[PDB]
């Protein structure tokens, strides 16, 4: 979030931070440099002298501390600060200082891509396995269902084949080979499954779509 | 870098590569696919010595933020930051961004030209 | 590029103090620490402004068009 | 692009009032008021004035989200004391305190040389 | 394959998935203006009405629980204890 | 769909039966016969010919006419054609299989060449995997080339037994594209039988041989008597797909049109016809053969475009081609392209940012993203105005809509529409509004390894870009805000809405199945803040109380009466936090030194929603087990808990904002002196290390048994330097003040462990690569800045300095080395874990808990007879204390013995109302005796199970709490006697147990199962509602008690796993997710091990035995040794100093002095002159407890007489085995010398190389009852031989364990295998402290074990692991997968998520695992 200068917590000096980071980012990274640069960067700003933060110099948190202290700030970087909303002091003191920040690319506006379509960012196998775990089958249905028309076929109740000749007006259903007229079902499947099955039949392969779970077993 | 956890140096070494600075001074004169130029590139208040030979104080990539390590409104948790909006207004971290696009005319087509019109 | 007009943090008009600082430096052979305090920039928030600044423009005005 | 125009912070867009007055249900003689396009500037002020007033049992304010310019104000006043009147009263109480300061200042400002 | 109203071994309690799906199915009805069974003591939102119908044991649906062998128990949403 | 009617029932495909079209059926179902290889223009009269594109098949020309099935191009499901093949033809797909079957059956009688008579064949036949059997049979039968006439029976090889009386030799069949070529021989090179005869096995031969294969023979192959006969693999009769499969692009009128399959078929028909017009006309043989192989080619190419070429001559002289395989290359790959989640619709992705002001279950959607994603909302009197308001607002004003969709399915595009502001919304239209505040959306963060990382939130449209998450919903998603994008997905239908908000809704996810705990806690600021706010020293001035108060929206407006009213009205920090907490919430926990006065403000007590004492931090308010979130969730509902996060956050955050929390370098500095102690602590280890150096350079360090000097010197140094870093690290953690911001985070729980403080403040500590100090990369020195052979800490990579102090360049580079090791295999752990988790899922994907509480896979196999052995849902289990198990028998009696007939051990007439008249009531004391003998069995039973003595076991229903609620809900006073009867308790509880029902079957087996599933919960229950307990401790009245019973029963039922639970996926992602956190004594642990285990790798990296000594001798350090030696494989090599071959020709006098005495000594109460003389080493000689005699008579019993052996005796200063052969001698000896040094086993079990003893502290019950640690020696071995080691005298063969769960299986059976496999998988998950509720691993370990063997997870199949032919279409060849499914009659259960997606159906998973129907009952 960006606060305006009003709300920021301010220092006695009327200085206020351009940037508030969180202390919980600190112990677990072991990112002490950030602190010592910050300590230094402060002295530096105060003193005009460019702050040598080179590795393997004889420079020291203790030395940089002494210099800041000479500049009339508390030497460990902290600064009493006043909550901007109320003006009241902050009960705790806030490690305050310049620190070189880089602004990195790949900015928000470049990654807001919101491809909602009526007529990362995916739903891959892993998110599928997630929705399964959830129990959420109809969501899984809605989300994986292709735009492919829910085309309606008819089937024989013996050989789950799509060999049912349907005179729908006349209410007449004949499955040749099986001698079926009464034991016949109608099921909706994506037309691209209908096709795939016919393509499968075309290649001498019976994909039998049944309607009961347990077999003749 | 000798005060950092070892891997943290590695990470930085990467992100520095995605810092916005002033890649070249002649940038206004190059047409390069992406360009990110910082309004107010400042030298780091904390320079390195090796920094000299790197021309960093010359073409710096970043600015000196007045940074507070604070739990503030609660809005800077888990690696967010509360940025000072006013600072932003006065120019802090603004950047030019030059996307330059390129397009040509026809390959071999027997009077199958492409016309910029 | 050129001097920010105002110190980011607080908004001291800082961009009226750049040549004078360059003077406080060259013609009056002063050091930046002393010089910046003379321009009035007393809080490090405004100091880092001038002292950190890189005047790349004087390199941009070196190309022809 | 998503960024709401900055004026929306101190300027009322349409249909919004300055004050919405709601009768707190949870307690007797209490009210919740929503200031639109104000913030702590006013909130913390009015509250700590509202709080001085002794026939006020409860004063609190909160801005529920940093994004929006508005805040809610709850005042619980004694039986037979109207919170609107407590507001009015704590409002006046401020206007008068600032008059003083405005004066005192312009006064002590003139005595200064520079 | 069907199992008689007596000898139902399945939970007398509605399963979180069943509720999820009644409420779903029921709301999908309420949403297309199919008629509601309870008093809409304010509600405009389908699911919230569907839940009110379940609450007041007024959903007119039967859940068919299939056992892994293929046989099944029928329960009436009315019968099913909603305690989740 | 197709607004017409059909009387036919509307159903859903429940099963797909795959098979092969018998030629019979291919005709039977077909409508045409198809003769003419052309279409249209019948002498120019346009339409169609009775040959193609019409004879009965689907119509074109907009014509409804279509065998009277009418309808037209959109409503007709194209009917199938027929085409007789002049000759039998190999169906391309099965050429492979055909050949293969032909290798298994005799090529003359059609008789399986190997019967039930051959023994290697009954093992082949018994295999149930139709595919694996066929392979096992084939690898057995392809050796055969003679269809045996008489086979050695099950008796004498003298005695032959008859079989298929056809003696003919088989060809070895090789392939040549489409022709199978067979070559015979009357044996390999025997006289008068040489030279094979290559003849092409024609289709006509094979088809007839296939027909002769018996229903029995081919069924013992993959083949199905009914669905897929071998013969059917051979095409006689070809299905003709109609015009919807093969279209005709007739550009309006008067232009040609017929697809690239139509032409490809037209050429088959041509070849077919010209093959007929060569039999009907008569012809030469290599003319019909040529005409056959042309046909066979065209049938082949018709289906598979990957043979001896590509026939691309179909209406184009430029030559492109399309087959039906290459049609599925755009239809197995356009279904798979949509099976991989590409066309991501109604979803949106952006940076996430945290936001402490959203509720826990909100997701801040930027307005602009809100304006993009729609929800189709049906216009409804309830919503007509709002919808109308939106439609007016339009695509650009927020609470607006993009599209108004009218009855007719038209889409008014409110953006570009001349009527944008002029639409009368009618009921039943869809408006596609924007998502608005409170829409359930499904918010997910990839990689999403975790039901908890796809949760549903209420939308809250907000200003700027970026999704906004409540901070506490953070780790369920493993999300931070340093750039993470998240996907938001808008459920589109109303039931799809309902499902989200009813199952995946974030509140419903607080207590997660994965570790039977909450998985969302209070975090970062809110945690840190809450601790601070909670300290006793934290007090709140009225002025700020009112805000904090007002901040909690659920506040009731009562200002709490301040805990200090004296000089200043002053509230406790606790008091106001206690208003975030709702009423009825209690919590007792005790830390190390908590009392009811808890000095250190330790522990935790909350009563009726006022935290009475304890600092609130991670323990309480975090995600931890017992914590306040667990409690509030179970006790008060998920939603009311979810709202709690809000309150707590809001209050605490508000508090923190005006208090402030930071951290500086000052926080990371040690007390001047501490630094000297630290510097001393380190410099105190560099002596230790230095002393061990000097020690070892002297050669005074004794190598620890089975460990080299150099190996054990490092080991010491590393531990010194760690003991150092650590005692160093403690030295700074104790220092740092309770002000210390770093420590202030550490106390509270938010980011920050000891190692962190430790490395920043005290020593950084020893770096290490491949678990060793830094290695000599340069020759004998780690950098060119040290001298050669420098083994000091500084050299070998101890970083002495804190990070605060800065690191030396060496330290910096060594740290960099260790660092690079970290990132390198942080990349390995990410990459391997990434894929394990995807295998673990695929493995368990289909396991579900069905309505019978059974847990089954897609096939229907019982994996668990009750889910996780107790039928409980893991999200309804809490760790609970089984008290019956613990403490002295003495104590057991004190708590639980109620003996009325004893003025001493009776219930005192104060506890009980009828307390006095109870004294001496025989009849009662017979009930209370029943109770207690039962409690006694219980304690005994429990100690049999938890041999460990572990009291605390995840069980459902927190009984402690319910009681604690009773005692508060009834204001029970621990002062007046309770109005309970003993009969009330004793019978009440007895009666309660009969009510805890996981299972409901009325039969005995189930009632027995039910009794077991409830056993453990019941002992808890019995031990909790024991008569004394109920009165002594609890003081329950009849009212509260009767309440506790009905509550325990209530929650118990609430705790039972719901049929529907994709419990497997759950179990896989419960094992996976945490492994996606394993980022790291010498045994392979973590992901290498996990990838080792799941892989069921027989070749383990670190095979170990762990043997325990027989009970009576555990302490005997000398018997541990005596076993160690008698186990550790001890070769001659290991005990011989040197070997020498002398020429020493006289077997009496000898050219070796030190042996004159030994030949003399072997002449008191043939041979070569070449002598093999071994000089043995006492050191290792007596160390391995070995005799010269023993070494000797070993070699003498290894080389029969073929070696003359003689050895010095055990007194002689030099130990010597002298050996001669008994002339090519010097060479047979160097062989024998080697056969000795390598092969001969002096002592031990082979493969057991190191055998280390170790003291293991063991929990064992003492005589008085309580659990006492009893140290035991335990041999741990490099090398596994569990069979031979098990049997060694003096070990506890009962307990001997190996990590090689594979050898365990092989020696102890599968059930023990599983037991061990579970202990391994769990060790992996325990080694990173992590917990995963038992049932998850059980289910993994059960699935690995269901089929009698250890079946690996990390894919075993190239196809499947448990996947239907339809499901996620794997390989660029699904055709191949389907072909086999045809041939093997793959029976698809359609319990898949993909099969059913393919079918346009929801899965029978969870919410789709039952059907809904319309009740005719409801009045
Ligand atoms: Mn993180
Ligand atoms: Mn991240
Ligand atoms: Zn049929
Ligand atoms: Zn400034
Ligand atoms: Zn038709
Ligand atoms: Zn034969």
């Amino acid at each position: 979030i960006t606060y305006r200068r009003e709300d920021m917590p301010f220092t006695a000096e009327g200085i206020v931070p351009d940037l508030i980071i969180n202390p919980h980012a600190i112990p677990s990274r072991m990112t002490v440099a950030h602190l010592i640069e910050c300590l230094l960067s402060k002295v530096a700003a105060l003193s005009g002298n460019e702050g040598d933060a080179s590795p393997f110099t004889d420079i020291t948190v203790e030395g940089i501390s002494k210099l800041l202290r000479e500049h009339g700030y508390q030497s460990r970087g902290f600064e009493v600060m006043y909550n901007g909303h109320t003006g009241k002091k902050l009960m705790a003191q806030i490690f305050f200082g310049p620190t070189y920040y880089q602004r990195l690319r790949h900015m928000v506006d470049d990654k807001i891509h919101a491809r909602a379509r009526g007529p990362g960012l995916r739903f891959g196998e892993m998110e599928r396995d997630c929705m399964i775990a959830h129990g959420a089958a109809s969501f899984l249905k809605e989300r994986l269902m292709e735009a492919s028309d829910a085309f309606r076929v008819h089937i024989c109740g013996i050989c789950g084949l799509m060999t049912v000749i349907a005179k729908l007006n006349h209410n007449q259903f004949e499955c040749k080979g099986c001698d079926n007229k009464i034991d016949i079902y109608q099921i909706h499947i994506p037309y691209a499954a209908k096709l795939l099955f016919q393509e499968l039949m075309a290649m001498n392969i019976t994909p039998r779509l049944y309607t009961d779970r347990s077999r003749d077993f | 870098p000798d005060h950092n956890q070892s891997p943290r140096n590695t990470y930085q070494s990467a992100m520095g590569k995605q810092a916005m600075g002033v890649f070249l001074t002649n940038y206004n004169v190059r047409m390069d696919t992406m360009a990110n130029i910082l309004y107010y590139p400042q030298k780091p208040l904390g320079t390195t010595r090796a920094m000299e030979y790197l021309k960093f104080r010359e073409l710096p990539a970043g600015q000196n933020a007045i940074v507070a390590i604070a739990c503030y409104s609660g809005y800077n948790q888990e690696d967010s930051m509360i940025m000072n909006q006013s600072s932003i207004d006065r120019g802090l971290f603004r950047s030019l961004f030059f996307r330059s696009y390129m397009d040509q005319e026809k390959k071999y087509g027997m009077s199958i030209t492409e016309t910029f019109e | 590029m050129i001097v920010p007009v105002r110190c980011f943090s607080c908004g001291k008009v800082v961009g009226d103090k750049w040549e004078s600082y360059l003077n406080l430096l060259q013609e009056d052979e002063l050091d930046e620490g002393t010089a910046l305090s003379r321009l009035g920039l007393k809080r490090y928030c405004c100091r880092r402004m001038i002292l950190t600044h890189v005047d790349l423009i004087e390199k941009f005005l070196r190309y022809n068009p | 692009m998503n960024a709401p125009d900055r004026f929306e912070l101190f300027l009322l867009g349409e249909g919004e009032s300055k004050l919405k007055i709601d009768p707190d249900t949870k307690a007797p003689n209490a009210v919740v008021i929503t200031f639109e396009k104000e913030d702590h500037t006013l909130g913390n002020l009015i509250r700590a004035e509202l709080l001085n007033d002794r026939k006020v049992l409860f004063a609190a304010y909160k801005v529920e989200h940093p994004f929006f310019a508005r805040f809610k104000l709850r005042i619980q006043t004694t039986e037979g004391y109207d919170p609107k009147d407590a507001l009015k009263n704590a409002c006046n109480s401020i206007i008068n305190k600032l008059g003083a300061l405005k004066t005192n200042f312009e006064t002590e400002w003139n005595l200064q040389t520079l | 394959k069907a199992i008689p109203k007596d000898q139902r071994a399945t939970t007398p309690y509605m399963t979180k998935y069943e509720r999820a799906r009644i409420l779903g199915t029921r709301a999908l009805q309420i949403s297309m203006n199919a008629p509601v069974f309870v008093d809409l003591e304010g509600e405009t939102d389908p699911l919230r009405i569907a839940m009110k119908e379940l609450a007041e044991k007024k959903i007119p649906l039967v859940i068919r629980r299939y056992l892994p062998d293929g046989s099944f128990e029928d329960w009436s949403v009315e019968e099913l204890i909603v305690d989740l | 769909v197709g607004q017409q009617y059909s009387s036919a029932p509307l159903r859903t495909v429940k099963e797909v039966q795959f098979g092969l079209f018998s030629p019979e059926e291919v005709r039977a179902i077909s409508v045409a016969k198809i003769r003419f290889p052309e279409t249209m223009d019948e002498t120019q009269t346009r339409a169609k010919i009775g040959g193609l594109n019409d004879p009965r098949l689907g119509s074109i020309d907009r014509n409804l006419k279509c065998q009277t099935c009418q309808e037209g191009m959109n409503e007709c499901p194209g009917h199938f054609g027929h085409i007789d093949l002049a000759k039998p033809v190999f169906h391309v797909g099965f050429i492979a299989k055909i050949k293969k079957v032909c290798e298994c059956v005799c090529m003359h009688c059609g008789k399986l060449l190997l019967d039930e008579h051959n023994e290697l064949m009954r093992q082949a036949l018994a295999i149930k995997d139709s595919k694996k059997r066929f392979a096992a049979i084939w690898t057995l039968c392809k050796t055969k080339m003679v269809c045996e006439t008489d086979v050695p029976s099950e008796d004498d090889p003298t005695q032959l037994v008859s079989r298929g009386g056809c003696g003919n030799t088989q060809p070895t069949i090789r392939k040549d594209g489409l022709k199978l070529v067979g070559s015979w021989k009357k044996d390999r090179a025997t006289g008068d039988a040489d030279e094979p005869e290559l003849r092409v096995l024609s289709t006509e031969e094979i088809l007839n041989i296939f027909k002769h294969i018996s229903v029995k023979d081919f069924t013992s192959l993959g083949f199905n008597e009914v669905f897929s006969r071998p013969e059917w693999m051979i095409l006689t009769c070809l299905p003709v797909p109609p015009p919807p499969v093969r279209p005709s692009i007739s550009f309006n009128e008067s232009q040609r049109g017929e697809d690239d399959l139509t032409f490809k078929l037209a050429d088959i028909l041509k070849a077919n016809i010209s093959l007929e017009t060569l039999e009907h006309n008569g012809a030469p043989h290599h003319a019909i053969e040529e005409a056959e192989s042309l046909l066979q080619f065209h049938v082949a190419t018709y289906m598979d475009n990957d043979i001896a070429g590509q026939p691309q001559a179909l209406q184009k002289s430029g030559r492109p081609v399309k087959s039906i395989r290459a049609r599925l290359k755009g239809k197995e790959g356009r279904i798979r392209g949509n099976l991989m989640g590409k066309r991501v619709d109604f979803s949106a992705r952006t940076v996430i940012s945290g936001d402490p002001n959203l509720e826990l279950d909100q997701v801040g959607v930027p307005k602009s993203i809100a304006k993009t994603l729609t929800y189709p909302e049906v216009v409804t009197p309830y919503n007509i105005d709002r919808l109308t308001q939106l439609v007016r607002n339009g695509p650009n004003e927020h609470p607006g809509a993009k599209y108004v969709i009218r009855d007719s399915g038209d889409r008014i595009d409110l953006r570009y529409s001349k009527r944008a502001g002029d639409i009368q919304l009618q009921y039943g239209w869809k408006v596609e509004r924007h998502i608005m505040d409170n829409d359930p959306v499904l918010f997910n963060r990839q990689p999403s390894l975790h039901k908890m990382s796809m949760m549903a939130h209420r939308v809250k449209v907000i200003p700027y870009s970026t999704f906004r998450l409540n901070l506490s919903v953070t780790s369920p998603y493993n999300a931070d805000f340093d750039g993470d994008e998240m996907n938001l997905h808008v459920p589109q239908s109303e039931e799809t809405r309902a499902e989200l908000s009813q199952l995946c809704a974030v509140p419903l996810q607080i207590v997660s199945p994965q570790s039977n705990k909450p998985c969302m806690g209070i975090v970062q600021d809110t945690l840190c803040g809450i601790r601070k706010l909670t300290l006793r020293d934290t007090f709140i001035e009225l002025d700020q109380v009112l805000n904090m108060l007002y901040w909690v929206p659920d506040w009731d407006g009562v200002i709490p009466t301040p805990a200090i009213i004296k000089p200043k009205p002053l509230w406790s920090g606790k008091q106001i936090l206690s208003v975030a907490i709702p009423n009825g919430i209690h919590l007792q926990r005790f830390d190390e030194g908590t009392t009811l006065l808890s000095p250190k403000d330790n522990g935790m007590l909350i009563i009726d929603g006022q935290i009475i004492f304890g600092v609130v931090e991670k323990k309480t308010v975090g995600s931890s087990n017992g914590g306040l979130i667990h409690v509030v969730t179970r006790e008060k509902g998920p939603q009311v808990c979810a709202k709690l996060f809000g309150n707590i956050q809001k209050v605490v955050n508000f508090w923190l904002l005006h208090n402030g929390f930071s951290t500086g370098i000052g926080d990371t500095i040690a007390d001047g002196p501490t630094m000297r102690e630290i510097t001393e602590t380190i410099a105190e280890a560099k002596k230790k290390v230095l002393d061990v150096t000097k020690e070892a350079q002297a050669n005074l360090l004794t190598a620890k048994h089975g460990m080299t000097l150099r190996e054990s010197f490092e080991d010491n140094v590393v531990r010194f330097l760690n003991e150092a870093r650590d005692k160093a690290g403690r030295l700074a953690e104790v220092n740092l003040k309770d002000l210390n911001n770093v420590k202030q985070m550490v106390m509270a729980g938010s980011k920050g462990s000891f190692i962190n403080i430790a490395q920043m403040s005290a020593c950084v500590g020893q770096q290490s690569v491949e678990g060793k100090r830094i290695a000599f990369g340069f020759v004998d020195r780690t950098l060119p800045h040290f001298s050669k052979d420098d083994y000091s800490p500084e050299s070998k990579g101890f970083v002495e300095n804190s990070y605060l102090r800065g690191l030396t360049p060496q330290e910096f580079f060594f740290h960099a080395m260790g660092g690079r090791e970290g990132l390198i295999d942080t990349a390995v752990k990410t990459a391997e874990t990434g894929y394990i988790q995807r295998r673990l899922v695929k493995a368990l994907e289909d396991i579900m808990v069905h309505y019978d509480n059974t847990t089954r896979n897609s096939l229907g196999n019982v994996i668990q007879f009750i889910y996780g052995e107790d039928g409980m849902d893991a999200a309804h289990i809490e760790k609970q204390s089984l008290d019956t198990i613990g403490g002295s028998d003495a104590a057991f009696e004190k708590r639980y013995r109620v003996d009325l007939l004893n003025t001493d051990h009776t219930l005192d007439p104060s506890l009980l109302e009828s307390g006095s008249e109870i004294l001496g009531d025989l009849k009662l004391q017979v009930l209370l005796d029943e109770e207690y003998k039962q409690l006694v069995k219980d304690r005994k039973f429990l100690r049999e199970v938890f041999v460990d003595g572990e009291a605390n076991w995840p069980l459902p229903v927190n009984i402690r709490r319910i009681i604690q609620n009773a005692q508060q809900t009834f204001h029970i006073d621990h002062t007046k006697p309770s109005d309970l009867t003993i009969k009330d308790i004793v019978l009440g509880v007895k009666d309660l147990q009969e009510n805890l029902l996981v299972l409901r079957g009325k039969n005995e087996i189930i009632q027995n199962a039910q009794r077991d599933a409830v056993t453990l919960f019941c002992c808890l229950l019995r031990s909790r509602l024991a008569t004394r307990r109920v009165l002594q401790e609890y003081r329950l009245t009849k009212q509260a008690f009767d309440w506790v019973l009905s509550n325990i029963e209530a929650q118990f039922l609430r705790s039972v796993v719901h049929p529907g639970e994709m419990v497997g996926v759950l179990a896989a992602q419960s094992i996976g997710e945490p492994a996606t956190q394993m980022t790291l004594k010498k045994v392979t642990s973590g992901v290498p091990r996990l990838k080792e285990i799941l892989n069921v790798a027989k070749n383990m990296k670190t095979p170990s035995l762990t043997v325990y000594l027989e009970p009576g001798h555990a302490a005997d350090q000398e018997q541990a040794k005596l076993i160690r030696s008698a186990i550790e494989h001890t070769t001659l090599k290991s005990v011989t100093i040197a070997s020498e071959i002398y020429y020493d020709p006289d077997p009496r006098s000898t050219v070796i002095p030190e042996d004159e005495e030994i030949i003399q000594l072997h002449f008191s109460l043939q041979q070569s002159p070449w002598l093999l003389r071994l000089e043995l080493d006492r050191a290792a000689m007596n160390d391995k407890d070995l005799t010269m005699g023993q070494v000797g008579e070993r070699i003498k019993q290894t080389f029969k007489n073929d070696l003359f052996v003689i050895w010095s005796e055990d007194n002689d200063e030099k130990l010597i085995i002298r050996c001669r052969v008994v002339a090519e001698e010097d060479h047979m000896l160097k062989k024998i010398e080697n056969t000795m040094l390598e092969n001969i086993t002096l002592r031990g079990v082979e493969n057991i190389e190191r055998v280390v003893m170790m003291k293991y502290d063991r929990k064992v019950p003492s005589p008085t009852g309580e659990y006492v640690k009893e140290p035991e020696w335990v041999l741990e071995t490099d090398g596994v031989n569990l069979s031979e080691v098990m049997t060694v005298p003096g070990i506890d063969p009962t307990r001997i364990y190996t990590n090689s769960f594979i050898d365990i299986m092989e020696v102890l059976g599968i059930e023990a295998g599983r037991a061990a496999l579970y202990k391994e998988v769990y060790n992996v998950i325990a080694s990173d402290g992590s917990y995963v509720n038992y049932r998850h691993m059980a289910l993994l370990v059960d699935v690995m074990t269901t089929q009698g063997g250890l079946t690996s997870v990390t894919r075993h199949g190239f196809n499947r692991s448990n996947t239907g032919a339809l499901m996620r279409c794997s390989f660029e060849e699904t055709v191949e997968i389907l072909f086999e499914a045809g041939a093997s009659a793959e029976l698809d259960d359609c319990r898949g998520v993909s099969e059913n997606v393919i079918l346009g159906q929801m899965a029978p998973i969870g919410t789709g695992a039952f059907d809904v129907m319309i009740d005719e009952e409801s009045l």
